[PDB]
Formats: C-alpha cells, sequence, structure tokens
RNA sequence: GGUUGCGGCCAUAUCUACCAGAAAGCACCGUUUCCCGUCCGAUCAACUGUAGUUAAGCUGGUAAGAGCCUGACCGAGUAGUGUAGUGGGUGACCAUACGCGAAACUCAGGUGCUGCAAUCU
RNA sequence: GAAGACAUUGUCAGGUGGGGAGUUUGGCUGGGGCGGCACAUCUGUUAAACGAUAACGCAGAUGUCCUAAGGGGGGCUCAUGGAGAACAGAAAUCUCCAGUAGAACAAAAGGGUAAAAGCCCCCUUGAUUUUGAUUUUCAGUGUGAAUACAAACCAUGAAAGUGUGGCCUAUCGAUCCUUUAGUCCCUCGGAAUUUGAGGCUAGAGGUGCCAGAAAAGUUACCACAGGGAUAACUGGCUUGUGGCAGUCAAGCGUUCAUAGCGACAUUGCUUUUUGAUUCUUCGAUGUCGGCUCUUCCUAUCAUACCGAAGCAGAAUUCGGUAA
RNA sequence: GUGAUUUCUGCCCAGUGCUCUGAAUGUCAAAGUGAAGAAAUUCAACCAAGCGCGGGUAAACGGCGGGAGUAACUAUGACU
RNA sequence: GUCGAAUUUGGGUAUAGGGGCGAAAGACUAAUCGAACCAUCUAGUAGCUGGUUCCUGCCGAAGUUUCCCUCAGGAUAGCAGAAGCUCGUAUCAGUUUUAUGAGGUAAAGCGAAUGAUUAGAGGUUCCGGGGUCGAAAUGACCUUGACCUAUUCUCAAACUUUAAAUAUGUAAGAAGUCCUUGUUACUUAAUUGAACGUGGACAUUUGAAUGAAGAGCUUUUAGUGGGCCAUUUUUGGUAAGCAGAACUGGCGAUGCGGGAUGAACCGAACGUAGAGUUAAGGUGCCGGAAUACACGCUCAUCAGACACCACAAAAGGUGUUAG
RNA sequence: CACGGACCAAGGAGUCUAACGUCUAUGCGAGUGUUUGGGUGUAAAACCCAUACGCGUAAUGAAAGUGAACGUAGGUUGGGGCCUCGCAAGAGGUGCACAAUCGACCGAUCCUGAUGUCUUCGGAUGGAUUUGAGUAAGAGCAUAGCUGUUGGGACCCGAAAG
C-alpha cells in the first residue's frame, strides 16, 4: 500500500484542538531495555537448577504485522498514533498512481 | 463448513421485484412518524444502509425514537422460553405503516359518533361487534323457476 | 463412537411448561436510546411545569 | 495401494516440474486411476510392489518424506493372508525454486558458515541454497530438513520488475561471473522522481543495460518471521535480484 | 377544454405505424462583444424575441396491431394440501369423510388518472 | 634423585555429554491409522414458502489488495448487432441508427444499481477526536463486524446534502510480559533534587488446535483400570454382488422364432460366495483343516417307471413323479 | 567386528562418524582493558577451546541409478 | 546325548537392586525378574467398575443450547422440588373469528428471461497460462491449449412471470377518545410542531368469541447433559431392525383390557371396595358371548382365514362368475 | 445364552472440623459480641467484670486524595390500609412496603478557570449520549438448625507405578 508523507488530521494538544498539518512516520518497536520488572523477575527465576520455567512459543502462523503510524503536529509537536489494516507491502511517499499509460 | 453471515439465505427475500426496479417513489419519504405509531418492516433491497436483519422481515412494532434518517422500532423476539424486547434503528425506506391500526382509529370515531346520537335518542346503544350469525328462515319462490333434475355422469376417457 | 449430534426434539414441550409470557411493559418507558437532544429538552420542560403548578396552584 | 502426493504451497512450482518429469521416464504405467486433491494428487496402484517402484523413483529426483499405513478388508481364515489395503503418504518439501529463504541460526552455521539470508538454485534431489551477495552454496538433505522444518520468507509472487542501468564487475567468479555490482531502479520509480538502488547480484555476466530483471524488494515489506527478526537490519540488502526478463 | 412550470400514482401512460393540431403557450430557428465551456458557439454559456417556420419535438386521433391492466356459471371445485380409519392394494399408489383451494390457457372489456399555481377566441 | 611458580587443588565461565535422570508424543472419524478440516469463518443448496435445523452431503471461496479501487460534486453511457471510410482484412481509428442493462463494479457465489453505485475529469483526507446506546453468532458474556445518534473539529458542493473506510454479505485475537502515545499528572512510605523503576488512559508485538498448553518414536518382553459405548469367529437384519429360476426370442439350427443351445432386456427367489451394518458376548461361547458318526433338505449324478426329439438300431440330449 | 581350512575379499571419501604435524580473523562467554556518565550502568575493541574452511579415512556406519548421441540402419558390460 | 575332559561336585571365599553376574535366553539373583525382598511416606491419585441399611404421604425429570486438549467428564441456560412474598378479578391463553402485513415450498410455466450434463475433429507471433535449460535472446525445447470456427436433442434441489394448503407477525380501546389552554435551553418564518400536563366532557355493551382450582414477581438447590420408536415430510445409500434431520405423539419412568406370545401397536392411563353400562377386540370348542339372521362367491393331488406383522412378483388358464 | 449371589449369625458405607451462601427460630438494636484474661465457686459446671479488638454505622480512586438536602430528603404513575360523604353503589382526601420513570447530592474521568497569587500556585462557579459494588429519616452483630460449596483420608473398597 501507499500513504502520503503529510496528512492533515485532528490534533488535541490544549492549544490547537483542531485540524493541523501532521508529519507521518512509521512505528519502530524499540530495544528490550533490561532492568524492567518483567526481566528482573525472569532473570532471577531462570538462574538455578531446573532449566526453562517459562513458556517458549513455537507455533507461529500469522504473516503480516499491523501498520502503526505516529503522527506529529508541526505547530505544537504533539504526537499521536493511528493504525491500519494488515498488509504485506507498506511504503510511504513515492509512486503516485497513474491510471492511463502505455 | 457452515455459514451464518449477516445476509445468509436471503436470495429470494431481498430481491427487489419484477418490474419495480429503480429508485423509490418520493411519497415514501414524505410520510410522518410520531412516537407510538404501529409500523411494519419490509426490507428494501436497494438501500443497504439502515437495513434490518433477515429475521425482522415482516414483524411489527412501535415507534419510540425518531431521528434524522431513521426511526426507533421495538420488536418482541422469542428465544428459549422467553420474550425479549429488542430495539432496532431502521431507515425510512424499509419501514411502512400498518392499515390494521389505521382502520381501528377510524372505528373509534364511528363508535364515539354513535354514542352521542344515541344519547339524544335516549335508548339502545349496542356498540359491540358481533361475529357472523346463522341465517334466518325464508321462503323461496319457484314462480318462473322449476327445479332442474340432475344425474351423475358415466365414465368417458377422451384421452 | 459416534453420537447423535443435534436434535430439536422435545424442545417446544419444555418451553410451554412455564409460560412464554409477555414482558408486560410498564408506563413511562426508559429514555435510554432516545435522541439526546430531545432528552436534554425534556429535562427542563418537566422542571418548568413542576415549578409552574407549585406557585400558581396550591 | 495408494501413493498420496502432497505439497503445502499455494503456488506449487516444484510439483508442476514433477508432472513433466513423470512423463519422460514413463514411471506411471501401473496406474489404475488418478484422482486430485487440494494440495497434490493421488495415484492408485494395483499391486503393492508397483507402489514401491514409484517411491524409489521419487527418492531420486525430488525431496520427499513418506510413511505407510493399512486397513483390513477380508479377514481371511484358511490361508491367513488377510488382504490389507495399503496407503503411502508422500510429502514434498515446501521450498520452491526461487523462494527467498531465511535460515535458522544453528542450521546456517552448520553448513559452510553461510549467511542466513539466501536464495534457492538446485530444487533437485537435495535442496541447495545460494548467497547472492557473496557467492556460496549449501545443501539441505530432507533428513536435515524434516527434523526441524521451517518455511519460506517470500515466494514467487511478490517479485517486482527492475530496470538495469550498468554492470560493474568486481571480477571473482565461481562458475557464473559472480559479484558484479548492478545499478538498478524499479519500473515504477523511473518515470517519477529519481530513485536509484545499487546492489551486488550473482546475475552479472548474463545481464546487460536496459534489460528487465525480476527481484525481491525488501525495503517496503513488513515480514513477520522470528528468524528474520533475529537478524541485523543494517546488514540486510534492500534489493535481491532473482532472474532476467 | 388547450397550454406552460411543478408534481403524485409510476406501461390503461410503453413500443410500432401512419394522419391531423385554430388561438395562446411551448419548441426548433438568428448571432458572438461580454461570462464561460469546448478540437468544433454541436451540447453548456451569453444576447436578441428581432429575421424566420409547425417540417420535427410535443399533444390529439386512427389500428379485428405487439404489450400492459382489470373482470368471468372461462379452464375449475380440476391440480395441490391440513385432519381421520383395524379403508383398498403384493408393492407402486388410489378412493371416501370433514375442510381450504390455485396457475397456464380461452373468452369479454379497457388504452392514463388526477393536485397546486399560472395563461389563452 | 626427577620436577618447579608450571602441574595439582579450590570457586566461577564456555564447549562437549542418551552414559544417566525427569517428562511429553492433539481433536473430529461408519473400528483406529493415511488423507481431509466438515477445528475460526463467508455465498448458493440440502432446508420440507417466517426464524431455527444435522452428516467425512454437493458446487465453491478467505488469513489478502487499495492515497484510489476511500469521501463530495459535475459531465457523460454500456455488452453486442446493422450500415459507411486511402493503406485496413476476423479484430486498429473514425460516423450514425438500434440497444431494460444481455457490460461494468479488486476477488467466491448470490443480491443491487442507467441524467448511476458504471466510465472520464475536478478538489480532496470523515480511513480523524470524545465516549455511550442498539443489531448479528448469543448464556442475550466475549471477539469480529454493522447500523443510528450526540458533543467537537474538517472535507466537498452554488445548495439542500452526504461523508465515523471499500455498493451489501467473509477478510481476523484474552490475562501475564515487552513497547509507544497521552496526562507532564500520581508513587518511590524519615525529608529532599536529578537519573532510574513502578501506575492511570489508549494502540502494537500472538497464540490458525483460531474462548488462546512450551513438547519425537517403539514394544512380538509387556503391565493396570475399564469397554461389546468399539474391531477380529459364528448368529440376526439387507442382497448391490454371487448362486438360481421365469417372461420376451436376437443370433443361430443350409431353405425352418420356440427339437435344442441361448447373448441381451425384464420379473423373482435363496443365504451354499462376498460386501454393508455393529444388535448380542471382551468379570473369555476354546478362533482353520482332516480322521470318526448320525440325521436332514432337492435345485437329481446313478438305479426304478414314463414324456418330447432333427429318436431307424446302437449311442445320447431335453423334461416329469421321485431323496 | 568376522568365525577352521583351500581360495578370494572389487569400485566409491562424498552423506554421517573418526582424526589432522594443516590455513587463520567468519563465529565467540566470564574476568580483564577503553570511552561516555554525577553514579547505577550503556556502547566498543581485543577475544581460549570447539565450531566453520582445507587434508586423510570403508576388515568405520554404509551406498553401488539414469539420459542423449557416433560413416544408411544398429548402437555396445565398448571409445565420447 | 555325552562320558578323561571348556569334565562333575563338597566345604571355604568374594560381587547387592538401576546394582550384581551373564559361552548372551532379557537369562539368573531363596517357587518372586523387561528391575528382587521388607517396612515406612500411605487410607498415595482415578472423568473408571461394583456396593450403599425403616415405612407411608405429596409433587415429579432429562439425554438439548453455548464453551472447554472436550467426545465415558465439567461449567452455564433449560426442565424440577422446596421456602414463601405482594395482592386477589388483576389481566392473561400451545385456540377461533374480524382486519391487515410478510414468504417463493407443492402445483403450474418453457410456443416467457436463464438452462446444463453424455462425446470432441482441425486452426505453429488470432497466446503463453506453465516446465526445463540458457556466458542469453533472432529463444531453444517440451506441454495444457489458446480458439468451437455451420449445426443437432433434453428439463430442472443450486430457473423464473404467476402462486396455494399447513404453520407465522401485529391490532380488537382507561396507560383510551374528545374539548380547552400550560410547560422548554428542542423545533418552526411564526406559540407552528413535538413530548409530557392542569381543567371539562364520555361508564356498565368500556368497544369480537371462548376459558381462567387465582394472577404477578423473587430466592434457593437436587437430578440430567449416552437416548429410542412410529405415522408423515425428507437427505447419503443397492437395500436394512443402516447412518443424518423436520413436526407432533408415545416408550424410557407404565401398569391394565385387545394383537396367542412382544418396551413403542389399538383402547384407556391406577386410592381401596359394591352395582350398572361400555372401548378396542370377539361369539363351533378349548373361551365368558347367536352352530344368529340376509344376498352372493370359491373346491384348491401345497385352499383360505384379519391393520402394524412375520413376506412373494412379472407372465399364463375354453376353471367358474359377473360385465 | 449380560455380571454378583451355595446357605446362616454377627460386623458394614455421605461422618467430623475451618471459613462461608440462601432460608428459618431467639435475644438485642446504631449498636452488638461475658468466657484471650481477671473476680468468685457447692469446682473442667454456675455466677460476675474491665479495657481493647471484631464486624456495623460512607462510599470512591489505580494512587496522592477528596467525601453525600435547591426542595415538607423532590415531581409523576399505580398502590394495601385508614379518614370524610353516602342508605348502598360509589366519589374524594391521605397514601407505608414495593415496581416503573425523570431529577438533585458525593466520588472517578472529561471540560470550562471567579477572587487571589510567593507568577504559578490556588479551583470559585457552571457543565457532559460517560462512570461506581454510592446517599436519598440507618439494619446490623452474636448463637442455633436444615441444606449447599471448597480444602481435609472426605460415602466405602480398588490400580499398573514413584
Amino acid at each position: 500500500v501507499n500513504v502520503p508523507k503529510t496528512r492533515k488530521t485532528y490534533c488535541k494538544g490544549k492549544t490547537c484542538r483542531k485540524h493541523t498539518q501532521h508529519k507521518v512516520t512509521q512505528y519502530k518497536a524499540g530495544k528490550a531495555s533490561l532492568f524492567a520488572q518483567g526481566k528482573r523477575r525472569y532473570d532471577r527465576k531462570q538462574s538455578g537448577f531446573g532449566g526453562q520455567t517459562k513458556p517458549v512459543f513455537h507455533k507461529k502462523a500469522k504473516t503480516t504485522k499491523k501498520v502503526v503510524l505516529r503522527l506529529e503536529c508541526v505547530k505544537c509537536k504533539t504526537r499521536a498514533q493511528l493504525t491500519l489494516k494488515r498488509c504485506k507491502h507498506f511504503e510511504l511517499g513515492g509512486e503516485k498512481k497513474q491510471k492511463g499509460q502505455a | 463448513g457452515k455459514s451464518h453471515g449477516y445476509r445468509s439465505r436471503t436470495r429470494y427475500m431481498f430481491q427487489r421485484d419484477f418490474r419495480k426496479h429503480g429508485a423509490v417513489h418520493l411519497s415514501t419519504y414524505l410520510k410522518v412518524y410520531k412516537v407510538g405509531d404501529i409500523v411494519d418492516i419490509k426490507a428494501n433491497g436497494s438501500i443497504q444502509k439502515g437495513m434490518p436483519h433477515k429475521f425482522y422481515q415482516g414483524k411489527t412494532g412501535v415507534v419510540y425514537n425518531v431521528t434524522k434518517s431513521s426511526v426507533g422500532v421495538i420488536i418482541n423476539k422469542m428465544v428459549g422460553n422467553r420474550y425479549l424486547e429488542k430495539r432496532l434503528n431502521l431507515r425510512v425506506e424499509h419501514i411502512k405503516h400498518s392499515k390494521c391500526r389505521q382502520e381501528f382509529l377510524e372505528r373509534v370515531k364511528a363508535n364515539a359518533a354513535k354514542r352521542a346520537e344515541a344519547k339524544a335518542q335516549g335508548v339502545a346503544v349496542q356498540l359491540k361487534r358481533q361475529p357472523a350469525q346463522p341465517r334466518e328462515s325464508r321462503i323461496v319462490s319457484t314462480e318462473g323457476n322449476v327445479p332442474q333434475t340432475l344425474a351423475p355422469v358415466p365414465y368417458e376417457t377422451f384421452i | 463412537a459416534k453420537s447423535k449430534n443435534h436434535t430439536a426434539h422435545n424442545q417446544t414441550r419444555k418451553a410451554h411448561r412455564n409460560g412464554i409470557k409477555k414482558p408486560k411493559t410498564y408506563k413511562y418507558p426508559s429514555l435510554k436510546g432516545v435522541d439526546p437532544k430531545f432528552r436534554r429538552n425534556h429535562k427542563h420542560a418537566l422542571h418548568g411545569t413542576a415549578k409552574a403548578l407549585a406557585a400558581a396552584k396550591k | 495401494a495408494t501413493v498420496q502426493i502432497r505439497q503445502k504451497v499455494p503456488h506449487k512450482r516444484t510439483f508442476l516440474f514433477l508432472e513433466q518429469l513423470i512423463l519422460k521416464h514413463n514411471a506411471h504405467v501401473d496406474t489404475i486411476s488418478i484422482s486430485e486433491a487440494k494440495d497434490g494428487l493421488d495415484f492408485f496402484y494395483a499391486q503393492k510392489n508397483h507402489a514401491v517402484k514409484m517411491i524409489d523413483f521419487l527418492n531420486a529426483v525430488v525431496p520427499i518424506k513418506h510413511k505407510k499405513s493399512e486397513e483390513l478388508i477380508s479377514q481371511d481364515t484358511h490361508t491367513g493372508a488377510s488382504t490389507y489395503k495399503f496407503s503411502y503418504s508422500v510429502e514434498i518439501v515446501p521450498i520452491c525454486k526461487d523462494d527467498l529463504v531465511v535460515l535458522p541460526k544453528k542450521l546456517a552455521k552448520s553448513m559452510g558458515n553461510i549467511s542466513q539470508f539466501v536464495l534457492c538454485s538446485k530444487i533437485s534431489n537435495t535442496v541447495q541454497f545460494m548467497d547472492p551477495t557473496t557467492l556460496q552454496t549449501a545443501d539441505l538433505s530432507p533428513s536435515v530438513y524434516w527434523r526441524a522444518p521451517f518455511n519460506a520468507l517470500a515466494d514467487v509472487t511478490q517479485l517486482v520488475e527492475f530496470i538495469v542501468l550498468d554492470v560493474d564487475s568486481t571480477g571473482i567468479s565461481r562458475g557464473n561471473r559472480v559479484l558484479a555490482d548492478i545499478t538498478v531502479a524499479r519500473t515504477s520509480d523511473l518515470g517519477v522522481n529519481d530513485q536509484v538502488y545499487y546492489v551486488r547480484s550473482h546475475l552479472g555476466g548474463i545481464c546487460h543495460a536496459g534489460d528487465s530483471v525480476m527481484g525481491y524488494f525488501i525495503a517496503n515489506s513488513n515480514y513477520n518471521s522470528d528468524l528474520f527478526d533475529g537478524l541485523n537490519i543494517d546488514y540486510v540488502p534492500d534489493v535481491v535480484l532473482v532472474k532476467k526478463l
């Protein structure tokens, strides 16, 4: 699919509360960032004798992640997320579609 | 496997008609729906928005909510041993009035008319309907009319 | 070991032992679902006529 | 007896090749009938020994896995031969001829220390992978495959047209003029504002300027393989080029 | 009664074929500076009601016409069906009792009806 | 004597390690396996004119694609056929007349639509924000989807209007954990500031066995709880099949339908073959064949008495009473 | 591992095992060193064995198919 | 069989249970061996099989929905018992008439739209959808086929103008009608509408039939979650006492009289007794009751005799009887 | 022609405990519960008592926190009774319990932000198709009984194993 890089949508940032111009980028997961409470509980329980104490997932079936777009206001810089349907191809910007060609 | 979609088994129920295709006539929109009026549901195949589920085709309920495009309709549906009370939001294409209610409203005007005239007359109101009664005895005049004797017919093939 | 998968036999006879009975539909039905522009007006019209009868008629 | 052939792919490329190859050697003579199914076809063989003749033929030309089962018919008393009706279930490996394939980390280190991000070339008796950037070949026998099966990342259906500009050969060749740098652009991005991709490919010697090549375009795809997720996203190339025309 | 704008019911109003239509209204018909739209003032725009006409549109009439719509002791109480029998039959099924009741056809008739405002020897 | 700040010994870390330990090895099912998914779903039909309705019933589809193929307005009309035109024909481009939708509408099938929901341009982001009510599967819980409003901000249109994603019916996901956005708000419990970690509100990463376990085999050395709810021997129901018998008489028997063979249609019997079923027995009916021994049936191989012949004798064939 | 003797024990080192006096910078933990930071920490570099590459090995486990052509035809247990 | 040796044997002495010992059988290790014997944790766990102790009285089930590594089981909804509470002609009903809607099944239709299926002959840039090689693309080979190219026949669960019977939705009035004018931030050009109101009028025919051992609401828990049969409609199957559905009635839980006998068939449902009449079924005798009455038919060297039901067909007869 | 039962006597199977659910009996009542312990005693009985503690009288929020009358503790519709009228039939007034409905109050979310102000703290007032197991002239605590639920050897008997 294709989305344009700039989209005008609603903003709720206590100064605008109305439609302003937004820049669009793509969601990136982020590093695991240990010292988290899940990881500190996990590292303690794994250490010792007994081996694997938590489930290890194998049977994965889906083929597409959903697309999340973070939307940044240009005036007040208040970010906002917005999702789409599933797709195998996702790109943004180029190749405006042209119906009639050779 | 099985199939239980929102418009399954509606091949012949949601067809439009023979020689009634096209946009609906504009007297459908012009009718007036007040709270409490009795309505019948008949799902127009043309307008997909605000369209009743296949169960409610032919049921009859009450107007309780009136909004821009649509009317609020309550229908009693049975499930288990029980009557539920279910609310719908149907656009004005699908809905239509019921003449059985409208003919009652004229009969109330007939009943109130008889009572005031009978009171000035001063006896014998007789307001209730009656079912059909067995007919009275009468004489049939054979003058110019003699009985015609019949007989059973014999068998012929003519195949 | 196959089993009889589904039957509706003896279902309607179980239903009519207690009574289908109607929900018996009291006066003043609930305004849940009514157009909220109409409910917002209907609040004040009752508050007007209760104040109107109170002062004028006693 | 019955030899049940199956393959778990929506677009079977390997199975179409078998039907052409089953004709030339004339392996089916002992068929009674042929039925079809969802993801393969069934063969019916009158005697037990004729069924075994086919699987020894399928072992040589296509990577398979098979197992047998039976059921009673007659329950003979005097002789003892109780007339078991057999069934052979043959499964084709779901990796096609040009699948873009991401290998597991333990498996890729075991064969040739290959990178995990490879193509496929030799769909014959054992499945053979090729690294398009720096050329290197590695095989995968079915006994190594079926003990820990995986899938293909993409298929032969997401291929995108590309237009070649010039061929810059580094020089090293295994047998088909390896590691030639190719400047390329999509058919889409050419008429519109200028986008140029520059990438190595094995398709160096056979490729000239102005020739359309098919290929995988990675950068616009959200894949969902955990094997792919355990990669280093700044080492994965943007364009992998598969074939000419 | 004729017309015109605006409708409602949407073939009794359609389709096909010819033939008429005073008065007024419609309608074709004259042009290109402005507005605008076009490859083309053909459609749409604009201007004149002047130079021209009922030949078309439209309306009305005609047709053992096609269609369509109403009625029928028309087909017919036939087809089909609900309920009942220790009814018949080897079976297939068919009678009877209490009830409901079609369609195709055939025949006879029909060929738009009206609301609001305006306008005409 | 030899060795020497190395070996050895002591803790931690990586590799190796069926030599050993612990455990696991789906479900539906005309027995179980193999295959299939009828395991989450969608159209037509089965379906017996509301709804509901089963089978491993039938013909099929989905885990996608789309900044247009979404939203608003404007203009136009399609499949195919007739008659015309240098190169030009079966089919290029152009022109008129006919044309109830026979074309098109991302895909299965079924609906739907003609001054449009189709084709071609024009401007565009309502595919947004706050959160409730209702419909469908339903326990009237979820998830998915869908309708109708309200309170805001916008788009298009001259305007009335329509617009909360694909014309409608399928296109998808809980707790725990990691992550982002928002409030820049709340807590770190002796009192503070800055890092860090923990909360509220809302999205994402996924469980396809799809209301969501982390999981390879064999036993003919076998064990226990049970099951005729479920197979293997007989019985019973059924007779496609096998056996066997009638009707029609094709071919024949040089020339002659029926002395006699009898293909092929069609009507039947029986349980001497095999299938189909799973009613009875799995807290056991001792499950093949032969040797020995009695009785019964007739669809008659031989004997007795007859009938017909293409029966001269002889030798046979058909058939009757007959066990 | 085969199982007296008389006789023989063919061809295959690639798959799986075994081993290597072989080449080194691909993989690579703890401790140590280097940078950033107020500090917790974060990042990078070097990085032993084995793995990976290269060599040997069948009286180790084991395996031992097919195809097209060659003076007209024929095509071989032959040359290719 | 072997019997002068890998011979046979006494006493001594070693090796102990995941261990011993084995010229190898998973053998032997105190009648115990594919993991001994004894005690304890131990009354180990079981969706699995068997048992479960006095009497009478009243009421009285279900084998179905959704979900579960669920199909011998649970959870929930169902039906059921008990405790009662509020009130007592309230207003209701497995039903009819009257009014009015909705449906595409039987039957009709093909001289109305649509219409298969059986077989399938040609057309080397009128396409390619694939497969293989390819130091390439003037690129080869191999193959489904593109394409039906003049026709010829068929009806319909997956075809439609028309369209029943049975079954189904709502209405048949007091919470109603009419008159008058009050409320508001909603709505309208407008005290126009909208909803809810004050005041006044309309009563026993207050708005069809018929019935009502009261109507309405709450709490709380037992059992059950293997079903089965027949008339009728049906689906796969040659067919079944076969597998799977629909509507009602019964067996399961149920005796009694009738079918000789039998869970379902016909009649009829049960406190203990007396008398009268009956149901289905019977009246030669067993066997209670007419060897009644009335008109006819049939002679069988395999007669015939009573629904379910314990079977028989096509085809022949100058046997007789009536047409 | 499924399984147990040769005969007889005696033994033999839904028990108890903790914390609870509905219902019922009794005391007391915005309270209630003496019995851990002390006083006394005809002595494991009976009798008597302090102070705390327990649930209850206020919810809500994730938390820091805040924290229930515009009014005869609201209007409407029914409503058992009683009162007034009537000779009755009926009419009217008042209507507790409970059922239906629109409101007000408090907390959470969301929004508006008055005087002030250590200029960023303070949140007056008015809101909203939202939300809570809330208030609206208290109903609970303690004991006992039937039944039902859970953990216990849990109705009794039974494995192959570890």
